[PDB]
């Protein structure tokens, strides 16, 4: 068995959802921001936000909506986790004591159901009579909000429309009514149903179905003054209410896909819209009042306000303050002005909230030679792309280098006092037949620049028609100074060439230090790329020189230096290249038993390969024979996202299901098969998507019980550390967890053991071989009575004594030492 | 695709046994003794009749590729029965076959099994499988004797007498090289033909074509009387040579 | 000739790697040196000498050389490793290489199945089962792992190691629990021991539902717990729906918590009607009332599917990378 410890060095920073209401007090205006597993509560002021409370939950927050049922003084909070843990929460404050109450809770998972394409949707009736959940195709689940439903029991209503895009509860209906957009072979449609809690089925909806735009994306429920609903698409916005139908199709919205909406005026006159290029629009409902006294909708208008960060959620606060919740870039508070500035913008930034964004890659380098280590991360996407330099200071100091294009891979080259960064920018087919960039970015603002002139793929005779307005990616290699972080050189790769892998190393007997990039020719027609290049560059005297190129018949997903040789994975094949005295790459040996070799790691003459579906394989280079040998493989199927070697026997992997596992050689020579079986000994549900594993620590270097240091970056910005334990230390800490879980009260009453259970759509296993460091570190934050309750009947083993009673003060010291690893 | 497991009578003059100086009579006796050994051993163990036949068919085929002087017959027989049990889903442990073989063999005979009877047998399994070319599925005259008899309609007692007498002839044909000469379908017809002659029955009357004097043609196509007579002669020769007489 | 198996050496294949671990030996992927065809070699080790050549392999050699169907895996030949008594080398069963296995495609989560894709899949599987059942052979271990699919969309059945002949006239004692629990019929849970070909049908019905949910329908760890899950969906075993249930050894012993009513149509309301009816018949408690393989082929869901339209699934590609 293997024993490992996982701690969270930096909490998730990406904003996954945000709502406003009166949650803390019926008087205050609250802003609830949801980061993965983290709930942040703020109070709105005239300058900005006053933080009040932050809680963690043992689950990924999927639904978060505020409501106030008749009889309550203030708003209640509903949250549903990605594992289908539902609960209703209440804020309660007694003087200085702030606590979160679990009013109702339960798990709404169905034994049989197909998870929907557009994900979990949660909505609540305007009269707060029921909670609507769309978890599975063809099924609509209703949790009635009666006082007695403390277990959140629910029933399903059969839904004929299998493929639903978005559903909302409507205002101004005699019965609870849902309006939704659905897709069938004839296109997309908008339809209504009535929800009867008494009959527990659907009845005919208030107004008829209408055919809608093929890419209808979002359903906005209009308030009582107007009624009906608005449907947001790619090219058109439409309003539907019985006989009434209005449609506006302005050309500005076509350029970029609209992703988020919010209501500015409670009466529905004004809504806010945001798009992927960061533009912020105001959607205006122009009123027309008849002599009858009724208020009808006259027309719809869209007006551009300015530019914000690419926003996952928008939420209007008060005055002109709008909170921009960004998952791909930094979040913001921005002020909307009635008068535009001299550039034509009505939007002016107030504050910037650091979001490490998607961490696509990262490396650790001690720039200042301070024996510490700094983390330089590829963070953000598109306009929000950035390089982030992170150092330990008690807070982390973060420097941001804006790139305005997507960073892909990073590697440090000390000899040249610079970093090599792969980046891609979006250009659009223009009337010239070429492409035009939407904005200047790092690859276009380099001091010196170069463009590949490789004639390898100049064989053409391949049809690749281009239509005006289509997007394309342009890939570059950036040379960036390690002190100024100024773009020194930008090398643009061939048309339709994607840069996938990057390394900095010396090869063979060649004393020169090179930048080596592995690429793939990506054409929309090809399911799997069938052309690629391995390019050797030398950065010398401010210029990047093309030293050699080797054509490959596939995509160079991963490369790594292997004892003076170049180890590269091209599609199924894993290959080892020697660097000749003629400065060219020469193939030595190949291994082909892979569905798709996405990841590579080396320790000594051992290689760990990460497959798309076949989990991990332990390869070995046999120097006497000059070829590869399969040592062992994890036969259990997993979809890998990143891998790492912990030691000569333990191997770490990350799954696309937010799970982590540790494989070890079975160390049993009885049968050769046992050696060839990598047995999964550690299972742990992290809750984050791990893109990069990296050896190193940010601590300024007492010998801690933990040995080894592996950092990992995730899609939501979370950074964590994986370290190993001795059997004695694991058992002690594991026994303590079981004690802490009985003592610590969880938000929503979510069992900790369930949260950390290895979970795929198909499987659920109890965690093993992993200690939740965050749980152990929480021991220092629980009250003294709870501390002593935890340590009751605790004995140490295999150490100072076989049985050694522990005190609450002794553990305070042990945990405090554990907090020093991060 | 599939191997050919049938030889001509003239070819039996050139088995490995014959060419190592064994005369025709001796190889014939060695085959009867090995067949009866397999038959008797499996019967003591309570084995299905197909399992006995399969082992005997393996045994007969084996010595078309090897010589009796180099491979002891009783060890080969025990190995064949061992494998036959697994093939036909009537498995027995090798130790039980050795136990039964020891009960039925004298001390000189059991000397073939050498110092370690189980080992000598288990080792031979490799050669046996390679020799029979891993063609494990075998059909026997029994299933055809019944399939064809079921299509006969008439005096229940006369037909049942025909079946049992023919069934006895099938058991007796396992000791002869006919299993290596003619497909089982023909054997089943031949034994029906023989029993009919001995019982003075006219089988055509019991068929759906009572005026088709060559009654067998509806069961097995392209079989001349020449073949059926050759088969009958060989079976009857076995009875004439022994002290035993036709069952009747 | 092509028929003289057991003599050609394994030298003729270049071993690529180990695709999986097999019960009688590990399965290796390989390439033929002469033709270039990719093959799969199953190692058969008789060196144990406990009972010699494994019967599980004997069953597969005996049955698969008789069975010839597009939806059945084909054994090409048997080859050997390089003093007969001293020889302890192993044998290898050569088979066609299959690109992917159904459990792998689903466990990785990479594949998405459309209705038409499911139609082609089930029709091929049922046709192969019908061929085998017509030949009076029972697989006895239908599982996602044993269904093998090429990128072309062809499906072949494999792992016939637990397969045996079925006699309608003379039912004979068999093994009591052969199929994996997740795909085991209720009759085996109650210990019928004289099982009918319908045991395989129940398994293939479980697959049908799993293809629609992308999650196995009945997942448990204990035989009783499985009966509970099956009982909740298909209804509790009772004499009204299964007249002969009282004859089964464990009927009184193994009881569900309640006498649950059948809810299959309700819980699978999202499934198309044509398939839902097929599922209802395939997942019938009483083996005598459970549909046959031929009957599944003569269903509104599969009868009109044209196998020329192979309809390959969404197999791994770069956009998934
Ligand atoms: C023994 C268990 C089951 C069969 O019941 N496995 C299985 N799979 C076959 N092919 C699909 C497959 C499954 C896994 N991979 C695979 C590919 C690349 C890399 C990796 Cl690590 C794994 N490929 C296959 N072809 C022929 N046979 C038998 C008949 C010899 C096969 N047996």
């Amino acid at each position: 068995m293997s024993y490992n410890y996982v701690v969270t060095a930096q909490k998730p920073t990406a904003v996954n959802g945000c709502v406003t209401g009166h949650f803390t007090s019926a008087e205050d205006l609250n802003l609830l921001i949801a980061k993965n597993t983290r709930l942040e509560i703020y109070v709105v002021t005239a300058e900005g936000l006053r933080p009040v409370k932050e809680v963690g939950m043992y689950g990924k927050i999927a639904v978060m909506e505020l409501f106030r049922p008749k009889g309550e003084s203030k708003d209640l909070l509903f949250i549903l986790t990605a594992k289908y843990n539902a609960c209703i929460l209440e804020y309660k404050q007694s003087g200085e004591s702030i606590d979160i109450i679990t009013r109702a809770h339960g798990n709404v998972q169905d034994r049989i159901g197909r998870p929907s394409e557009t994900g979990i949707i949660g909505i609540i009736d305007p009269e707060c009579r029921m909670i609507g959940l769309r978890l599975y195709d063809g099924l609509f689940k209703v949790i009635p909000l009666d006082r007695d439903n403390k277990e959140l029991k629910a029933f399903n209503i059969r839904l004929e429309e299998l493929h639903v895009i978005d559903v909302k509860f409507l205002y101004g209906c005699q019965a609870p009514t849902i309006c939704f957009v659905y897709q069938d072979p004839q296109g997309r449609h908008v339809k209504t149903y009535e929800v009867s809690l008494r009959e527990k089925e659907f009845n005919k909806g208030p107004w008829k179905q209408e055919n809608v735009e093929a890419e209808a994306s979002m359903v906005i429920a209009v308030p009582e003054p107007f009624g009906g609903a608005i449907i947001i698409g790619q090219e058109s916005i439409t309003y539907h209410n019985g006989d009434k139908y209005l449609a506006i199709a302005p050309p500005i919205i076509k350029q970029s896909t609209i992703v988020c909406h919010n209501r500015v005026d409670p009466n529905g006159s004004r809504y806010l819209l945001g798009d992927m290029e960061g533009r912020l629009f105001m959607l205006l409902l122009e009123k027309e009042e008849q002599m009858d006294g009724t208020v009808t909708l006259k027309d719809l208008r869209v007006e551009l306000l300015g530019e914000t960060s690419i926003a996952e959620c928008l939420t209007y606060l008060d005055n002109g303050v709008v909170f921009v919740g960004s998952r791909l870039g930094d979040s913001q508070l921005v002020k909307l002005n009635v008068d535009s500035n001299e550039q034509g913008s009505y939007v002016v930034a107030m504050e910037t909230f650091t979001n490490l964004g998607p961490i696509v890659d990262m490396c650790v380098v001690d720039l200042e030679r301070q024996g510490q280590g700094q983390l330089v991360t590829c963070s953000g996407a598109f306009k929000e792309g950035s390089l982030r330099i992170i150092r330990n200071g008690q807070k982390l100091h973060i420097r941001t280098v804006p790139l305005y294009e997507s960073p892909r891979k990073i590697c440090y080259q000390e000899v040249s006092q610079c970093f090599g960064v792969l980046s891609s920018r979006i250009e659009v087919q223009d009337t010239s037949g070429g492409t035009t960039a939407l904005r200047p970015s790092a690859s276009t603002q380099a001091l010196s620049s170069s463009v590949s002139s490789s004639k390898l793929f100049s064989s053409s005779t391949a049809p690749h028609e281009t239509s005006f307005g289509e997007e394309v990616e342009v890939h570059n290699l950036l040379i960036i100074d390690q002190h100024t972080f100024e773009v020194l050189h930008a090398h643009q790769f061939l048309q339709n060439e994607y840069a996938l892998s990057l390394v900095s190393c010396k090869l063979g007997k060649d004393p020169n230090t090179y930048f080596i990039v592995g690429t793939a020719m990506v054409y929309p027609e090809e399911a799997e790329p069938k052309q690629g290049r391995i390019v050797v560059f030398q950065y010398s005297d401010g210029k990047l020189q093309t030293v050699a190129e080797k054509e490959v018949k596939g995509a160079v997903y991963s490369m790594v230096e292997f004892n003076g040789k170049l180890l590269a994975s091209i599609n199924s094949t894993v290959r080892l290249y020697e660097w000749t005295t003629e400065k060219e790459l020469r193939t030595e040996c190949n291994h082909y038993n892979n569905i798709m070799a996405l990841y590579l790691k080396t320790k000594g003459d051992f290689i760990l390969v990460g497959d798309l579906m076949r989990s991990v394989l332990l390869l070995a280079y046999k120097p006497m024979e000059g070829n590869f040998e399969e040592i062992a493989r994890d036969f259990n199927p997993n979809w890998m996202s990143a891998v790492e070697i912990l030691d000569d026997d333990n191997f770490l992997g990350a799954e696309n299901a937010f799970n982590l596992f540790v494989c070890q050689k079975d160390s049993a020579a009885t049968t050769d098969e046992e050696r060839q079986h990598l047995q999964e000994v550690g299972l742990f549900h992290l809750g984050e998507f791990v893109n990069v594993f990296c050896h190193g620590s940010l601590v300024m270097q007492t010998s801690t019980p933990t040995q080894g240091s592996v950092l990992f970056g995730t899609v939501n910005g979370m950074i964590g550390l994986v370290t190993s334990l001795s059997e004695s230390w694991y058992n002690l800490l594991l026994d303590m967890q079981n004690r802490l879980n009985k003592v610590i009260k969880s938000v929503g009453k979510i069992e900790h053991s369930f949260w950390r259970s290895f979970h795929t759509e198909r499987k659920t296993e109890p965690a093993t071989g992993f200690i939740d460091g965050d749980l152990i570190e929480s021991f220092l934050d629980i009250s003294r009575p709870k501390m002593q309750e935890v340590v009751a009947n605790l004995q140490y083993d295999d150490g100072s004594g076989m049985k050694r009673e522990a005190t609450a003060d002794d553990l305070i010291k042990v945990v405090e030492e554990l907090t020093r690893i991060h | 695709t599939k191997p050919c497991w049938y030889w001509d009578k003239k070819d039996l003059a050139h088995t490995p046994s014959q060419l190592e100086g064994l005369d025709p009579a001796t190889e014939a006796r060695y085959r009867r003794e090995g067949a009866r050994f397999i038959f008797d051993v499996g019967t003591r163990l309570g084995l299905h009749y197909d399992t006995l036949a399969t082992g005997i068919i393996y045994f007969h085929r084996f010595y078309m590729f090897h010589s009796f002087k180099q491979f002891p017959r009783y060890v080969t027989g025990a190995c064949c029965l061992f494998l036959a049990g697994k093939v036909e889903e009537t498995p027995k442990k090798c130790k039980d076959i050795i136990k039964t073989a020891r009960s039925l063999l004298n001390d000189v005979q059991f000397g073939q099994f050498g110092d370690d009877p189980k080992e000598e047998v288990m080792v031979l399994e490799r050669i046996l499988l390679q020799t029979i070319k891993f063609d494990l599925q075998v059909e026997h005259p029994y299933q055809f004797l019944l399939k064809y008899a079921k299509q006969l309609k008439g005096d229940k007692n006369k037909i049942q007498k025909l079946v049992q007498m023919a069934w006895t002839f099938v058991n007796d044909s396992l000791c002869t090289t006919l299993s290596l000469q003619w497909e089982p379908e023909i054997i089943a017809v031949a034994v029906m033909y023989l029993a009919g002659r001995l019982c003075k029955f006219e089988i055509q009357e019991w068929t759906s074509k009572p005026m088709y004097r060559r009654w067998w043609e509806q069961f097995v196509q392209d079989v001349p009387v020449d073949v059926l007579e050759d088969i009958c002669h060989q079976i009857l020769d076995l009875y004439s040579q022994g002290k035993q007489q036709m069952p009747h | 000739t092509e028929s003289d198996w057991g003599k050609r050496c394994v030298d003729k294949f270049d071993i690529i790697g180990i695709i999986g671990e097999g019960t009688y030996g590990q399965v290796y992927k390989a390439k033929d040196k002469d033709t270039g065809e990719l093959v799969a070699l199953k190692k058969v080790r008789l060196d144990n000498e406990k009972e010699g050549f494994p019967i599980t392999a004997i069953r597969e050699i005996k049955i698969l050389r008789q069975l010839i169907h597009r939806s059945v895996v084909n054994m090409k030949e048997i080859v050997t490793d390089k003093d007969f008594k001293k020889d302890k080398g192993a044998f290898y069963l050569v088979f066609e290489y299959m690109d992917h296995d159904l459990m792998g495609l689903l466990e990785s989560g990479l594949v998405h199945f459309s209705e038409d894709h499911i139609k082609s899949f089930m029709k091929q599987l049922m046709e192969g089962l019908e061929y085998c059942h017509k030949k009076n052979f029972l697989h006895r271990d239908i599982k996602c792992s044993n269904i093998l699919l090429n990128n072309s969309g062809q499906i072949k059945l494999a792992d016939f190691g637990l397969a045996r002949l079925y006699n309608s006239e003379e039912s004979r004692p068999y093994t009591n629990k052969v199929i994996t629990l997740w795909y085991r019929p209720p009759e085996l849970l109650l210990g019928e021991e004289r099982y009918t070909p319908a045991i395989d049908v129940w398994s293939c019905g479980c697959i049908l539902g799993e293809l629609f949910t992308k999650k196995p329908i009945f997942q448990a760890n204990l035989e009783l717990a499985q009966l509970e899950l099956i009982s909740r969906l298909c209804g509790s075993p009772c004499p009204a729906v299964w007249p002969d249930v009282i004859r089964l050894p464990y009927f009184n012993t193994m009881k569900p918590k309640k006498q649950y009513r059948r809810r299959l149509r309700e819980e699978f309301s999202f499934i198309p009607s044509a398939a839902l009816d097929l599922l209802d018949h395939m997942l019938t408690l009483d083996p005598s009332k459970r549909c046959t393989a031929e009957q599944t082929l003569q269903s509104d869901f599969l009868k009109d599917v044209e196998l020329s339209k192979m309809a390959p699934p969404d197999l791994p590609h770069w956009q998934d990378c």
